[PDB]
């Protein structure tokens, strides 16, 4: 056993996991439009993925379990709060609240958003949650 | 929907105990504080303490350190309320209550889904039936164009007894007052507004029910004479 | 050779930046179980990018140093270019001193507006939340940098250590690419962000440990060159078989298809190989030094890495990594426990490690420190990694009792996410006195030159 | 403990209109103040907390404000079903306190009570006992003062009260009078007078009957 040897098997197996790989990547490129009802993703939620960007919600919170672990996990908070019809209004009422100044809790901050950019923020939000995530998370509570 | 169910009404006697109950449902019940409030007729508002169903902590207003004892069963998402040595004072509607925030250090919050209420009554009286008479106008004195007539329930315990006129068909111009302690008897009155030409060429029977000693009487309104 | 000073910015740079690092952690940390701690002025957000993006750059600023000490000496001659070496270490720390001062001084969407990232939306994803012009010269340090070892490597003997380290830097430069890619779709948007960091961290950052610890271990050892290499060359094959497919142990709930479910867990269960594999490299390459050598803190700081990296990685990881599991686990207290290990074990510790065998030979001390600061040093490496051990443990404990209550029971009966944080309280406060052991620590390390 | 006092106790006002009501505390509670509605079979209503921050799904005709001692709830343009009871709360400290509540009530026209009197039925007296009855119906606004006449003698003694609250329909009060005598001190008297004293009138409305007949 050589250095030699070592060394093609670095090289074949890299290239044929790398070739693997993008086949793979192909693949699921081609099952997203279903999985994640991309008909659905409208100009209201693609907005509302840029507010999210914008002010880093990730910093704090989860989103389909990636991001931050200070706040909730919010890619099923629509069945927390409201649900389909109501959630978008609560949302709005949620935003403006902040921060709800309890003393020695976690503090949410005020974001002086416009209510259209809350409403983007809401259909976001509505449509992450319908994402096919092979069932995650275990329970409403996220 | 998030609901709090309380248990009925108890009746209890001075220095006994009672324990009443609060089903909680539409969330997770082990993350918020319970409170009890104690509402006493005319009398505001007052906190009796909260349990913490998540770790079973609670926690006591200094005046209900001696009389209330506050638990919960997870399982069944109730919280428990327990009196003790009770005495006229305690008397009261009781409420619990859902603080608005999840955690164990919001003790201090306010709420946002109240139960409706449990009625104690804290008495040494014993369950009697009313008596129940007819009040029909002034001896001849028939004049204007409306006549008043009433029904006066007298004598009974415990609450509450259920009045009508005509079985409930003569249900408008009815006043049904509250009832109130006689000692330790409750009392109460009802009046019917008619026209003139209604009474006495027609009928009118007061009906008066006590489920509590299962009494169900009628009296029919006669002109004096 | 004395093109080989250059690498001395970027290791002091490096430790100043960590000091920050911790700085920032602690304040998080405290933030976790006094909620309104600095608040306003630095919501939790904030000091979090500040503490992840430090600590990318640390060691970032570590892996250039550790390039520009080795590849002259692996390539027999003069680094390419001494001045250009200053250049991008100026440009590189004022880039990333200017871009920590934006996250901390405008708020983030302010902070957006003003660098124009409607135009090219990069910001406000996690590691990534730097400026897209921020970004950019971040790039353009990164091909300067490449050019200038990598001419070096050209003009020079070649050695497989020189270009397995190569491999790695150019791999890692080019993935970084992809954080210009933001798709519209989120499902999309995470698949593609996984490509920076994990066939980093699980890809080519372990090239660039590897020889890292390659190149340690040909100096420290006098063990044969030929082995080594073989050895480094099985290290990384086994880190690529296992972590190309791998990354799919991050595409259980994203919303990608189930048959990551499989390829993911039955790929990345192998991923603890390689970091096993170190482990066996160092132990038995260490036993058999044909020397002794005058430093003696360098060898713990080898050995001390390979076995925090498979701890931390290997282990810590593969409790995680099957989707059976991962389904309850997945963006918990777990997860940080591990990240803060592994991250420590194989990145802080490998730079560190380099640091060791280098500074004293940078500085013109020799091989070695004196024996007072050879003591320091080996304090620091044992109030560090145990710190970390420790910190490691409580947050798993909190992970198990997050799981136990939010994740595990029905609705209804599962706890909700702020109430299970106040049960998880004592962890946290356990892990914030852990985290000040660690300060201390770094302290005593720092103090040792 | 904080004492929480709420002024007015009673405001009428009519739909339309905008009202403002007070909670003042024995010291500071910083900015933690709640309010609450109660209705009649209805829980209580949430609806305002930490001074201004309105609950999930209130109108926004409803806003308070204050800090430290003194607060306020405001309700811009009062709906029909506005008309109830509110209690406030502080919650900046254990024990958490609550202030006994402002009512209130829908204006109406001024109206003055319908009178009428009762002799004891004859059912009740071959029992013993002789309850006179008054009943003063449907007057508006709720204060009132009755008075017993035996033989143009005013009777305090043996007097029982009820009244009901706010009819949902018509707005007015009605209020139940009764004397209860023995059959024996009935039958000492002849002349017997029930007098409202209602601010509709300077003069009092006297109703009443004479034992024989
Ligand atoms: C940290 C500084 C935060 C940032 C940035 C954002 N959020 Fe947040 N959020 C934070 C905390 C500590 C909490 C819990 C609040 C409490 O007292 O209970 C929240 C809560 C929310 C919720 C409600 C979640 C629930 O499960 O009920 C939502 C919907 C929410 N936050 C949304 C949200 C958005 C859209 C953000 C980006 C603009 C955002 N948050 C940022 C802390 C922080
Ligand atoms: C030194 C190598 C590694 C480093 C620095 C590292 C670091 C990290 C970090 C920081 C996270 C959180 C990332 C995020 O923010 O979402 C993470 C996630 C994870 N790591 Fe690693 N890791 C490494 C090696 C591995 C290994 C070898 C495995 C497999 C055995 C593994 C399995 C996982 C899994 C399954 C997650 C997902 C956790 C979740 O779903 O919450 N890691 N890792
Ligand atoms: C005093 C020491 C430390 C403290 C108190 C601390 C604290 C934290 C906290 C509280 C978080 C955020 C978790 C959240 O999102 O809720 C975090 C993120 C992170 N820290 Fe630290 N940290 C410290 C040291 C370290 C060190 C030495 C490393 C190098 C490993 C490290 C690497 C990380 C990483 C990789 C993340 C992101 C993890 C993830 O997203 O899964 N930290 N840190
Ligand atoms: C080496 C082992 C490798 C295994 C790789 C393949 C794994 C596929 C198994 C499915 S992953 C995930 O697991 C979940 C159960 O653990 C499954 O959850 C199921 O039960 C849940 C509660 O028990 C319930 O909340 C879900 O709605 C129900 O679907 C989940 O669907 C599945 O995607
Ligand atoms: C170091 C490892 C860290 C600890 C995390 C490991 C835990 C993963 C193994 C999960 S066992 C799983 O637990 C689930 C929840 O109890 C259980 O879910 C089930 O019961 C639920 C009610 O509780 C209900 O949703 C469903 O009827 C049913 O799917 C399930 O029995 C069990 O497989
Ligand atoms: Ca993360
Ligand atoms: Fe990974």
């Amino acid at each position: 056993f050589t250095k030699g040897m070592a060394r093609n098997i670095y090289f074949g197996g890299s290239v044929f996991f790398i070739l693997l790989f993008l086949a793979l990547t192909y693949h699921t490129e081609k099952t997203l439009p279903e999985r994640t009802n991309e008909a659905a993703m409208s100009a209201a939620v693609v907005r509302g993925k840029l507010v999210w960007e914008q002010n880093n919600c990730v910093g704090c919170h989860t989103l389909l379990g990636e991001g931050a672990y200070f706040a909730p996990e919010l890619g099923n908070v629509v069945g927390r709060r409201g649900g389909e019809e109501g959630f978008n209004t609560f949302l709005q009422a949620w935003m403006k609240i902040q921060p709800l100044n309890v003393p020695g809790r976690r503090a949410m901050p005020q974001f002086h958003l416009s209510e259209g950019q809350v409403d983007d923020l809401a259909e976001f939000l509505k449509w992450s949650s319908k994402i096919d995530t092979n069932q995650w998370p275990p329970n409403k509570e996220g | 929907e998030v609901q709090l169910q309380q248990s009925g009404t108890v009746l209890a006697r001075p220095g006994a105990s009672v324990k009443m109950s609060c089903k909680a449902s539409g969330y997770s019940f082990t993350s918020y504080w319970m409170h009890w409030v104690k509402q006493r007729p005319g009398q505001g508002l007052e906190w009796i303490g909260a349990v913490y169903p998540g770790n079973s902590d609670t926690s006591y207003n200094q005046k209900f350190k001696g009389k209330a004892k506050l638990t919960a069963v997870t399982s069944a998402s109730t919280a428990y309320m327990e009196l003790s040595s009770l005495t006229n004072e305690d008397s009261a509607v009781y409420y619990c209550s859902r603080s608005s925030l999840d955690g164990y250090y919001v003790k201090n919050w306010c709420f946002d889904v109240w139960g409706q209420g449990t009625t104690v009554t804290v008495s040494s009286a014993k369950t009697t039936a009313p008596s129940v008479y007819p009040l029909a106008p002034v001896c001849g004195d028939t004049t204007g164009s409306s006549v008043t007539l009433g029904c006066l329930v007298k004598g009974y315990f415990p609450e509450p007894v259920t009045l009508t006129w005509n079985s409930g068909s003569l249900s408008s111009g009815v006043h049904t007052f509250p009832a109130v302690l006689q000692s330790d008897l409750y009392t109460l009155s009802s009046s019917v507004t008619v026209t003139s030409s209604t009474r006495p060429s027609q009928s009118i029977t007061c009906n008066v029910a006590h489920p509590a000693s299962s009494t169900k009487v009628d009296k029919k309104i006669e002109p004096r004479g | 050779f004395a093109s080989q000073a250059v690498a001395k910015p970027y290791f002091v740079f490096a430790l100043i930046l960590f000091v920050g690092q911790i700085l920032f952690g602690l304040i998080m940390g405290l933030q976790y179980v006094v909620g309104d701690f600095l608040f306003p002025a630095i919501p939790f957000n904030v000091a979090r990018m500040v503490h992840t993006n430090l600590l990318i750059v640390w060691l970032l600023f570590g892996f250039m140093g550790a390039a520009y000490y080795l590849v002259p000496e692996e390539s027999d001659c003069e680094l390419y270019s001494p001045k250009l070496a200053w250049i991008l270490f100026w440009v590189f720390a004022a880039a990333g001193v200017l871009t920590i001062l934006g996250y901390l001084l405008v708020p983030y969407a302010g902070l957006a507006r003003l660098t124009g990232n409607e135009l090219w939306p990069t910001m406000g994803r996690e590691f990534l939340e730097q400026p897209t012009i921020s970004k950019a010269g971040i790039v353009i340090v990164a091909l300067g940098f490449l050019f200038n070892v990598g001419m070096t490597v050209l003009r020079g003997r070649k050695t497989a250590i020189s270009m397995v380290l190569m491999t790695g830097l150019i791999g890692l430069a080019l993935l970084f690419l992809f954080s210009f890619y933001n798709p519209e779709n989120l499902t999309r948007d995470k698949f593609y962000w996984w490509w920076v960091v994990h066939l980093w961290v699980e890809g080519v950052w372990e090239l660039i440990m590897g020889a890292i610890l390659a190149f340690v271990l040909v100096k420290i050892t006098g063990v044969d060159r030929e082995v080594i290499e073989k050895w480094l060359y099985v290290i990384i094959a086994m880190a690529l078989i296992s972590g190309i497919i791998g990354t799919g142990h991050h595409y259980f709930w994203i919303g990608v298809p189930g048959y990551w479910l499989w390829l993911g867990s039955v790929f990345s269960a192998l991923e603890p190989l390689p970091f096993f594999a170190m482990v066996l490299f160092a132990f038995n390459t260490i036993n058999r030094r044909r020397r002794d050598y005058p430093n003696r803190a360098v060898a713990l700081w080898a050995m001390g890495t390979t076995v925090m990296a498979f701890l931390g990685a290997g282990v810590w990881g593969f409790m995680h990594t099957l989707a059976p599991v991962n389904y309850y686990t997945h963006g918990t207290q777990l997860t940080a426990a591990h990240g803060h290990m592994a991250f420590y074990g194989a990145y802080a510790m490998i730079v560190m490690t380099i640091i060791s065998y280098a500074m004293p030979r940078l500085r013109g001390i020799g091989e070695a420190m004196d024996n007072r600061s050879q003591v320091l040093e080996m304090w620091g490496f044992w109030l560090m990694t145990v710190a970390m051990v420790f910190i490691t443990l409580f947050l798993s404990a909190a992970g198990v009792l997050q799981v136990w209550l939010q994740r595990m029971p029905a609705d209804g009966a599962a706890m909700t996410f702020m109430a299970t944080q106040d049960q998880l309280a004592i962890f946290y406060w356990l892990r914030e006195g852990a985290g000040v052991v660690f300060l201390i620590g770094l302290v005593a390390y720092l103090l040792s030159f | 403990d904080i004492q929480m006092t709420q002024s007015p106790p009673y405001l009428a006002a009519s739909p339309g209109e905008t009202i403002t009501i007070n909670c003042r505390a024995s010291k500071s509670i910083r900015k933690y103040l709640a309010w609450y509605q109660e209705k009649p079979g209805k829980t209580n209503k949430l609806l305002i907390y930490s001074g201004s921050t309105l609950q999930f799904g209130i109108p926004s005709r409803f806003s308070g404000s204050g800090s430290g001692t003194e607060f306020t709830l405001t309700i811009s343009s009062l709906e029909p079903e506005d008309f109830a009871m509110y209690y406030c709360q502080q919650h900046n400290e254990y024990p958490l306190t609550f202030g006994a509540g402002t009512k209130l009530e829908l204006k109406r026209a001024d109206a003055a009570p319908t009178v009428s009197i009762f002799p004891p039925s004859s059912e009740q007296l071959t029992s013993g006992g002789a309850s006179v009855v008054c009943f003063l119906n449907n007057f508006y606004p709720k204060d009132i003062n009755v008075k017993w006449k035996i033989d143009g003698s005013e009777r305090q003694n043996g007097v029982l009260n009820s009244w009901t609250d706010q009819d949902s329909k018509d707005s007015t009060y009605s209020m139940s009078s009764t004397l209860t005598l023995t059959k024996d001190e009935y039958e000492r008297h002849n002349s017997y007078t029930c007098e409202a004293t209602h601010k509709t009138s300077t003069s009092p409305i006297v109703k009443s009957f004479n034992r024989n007949e």
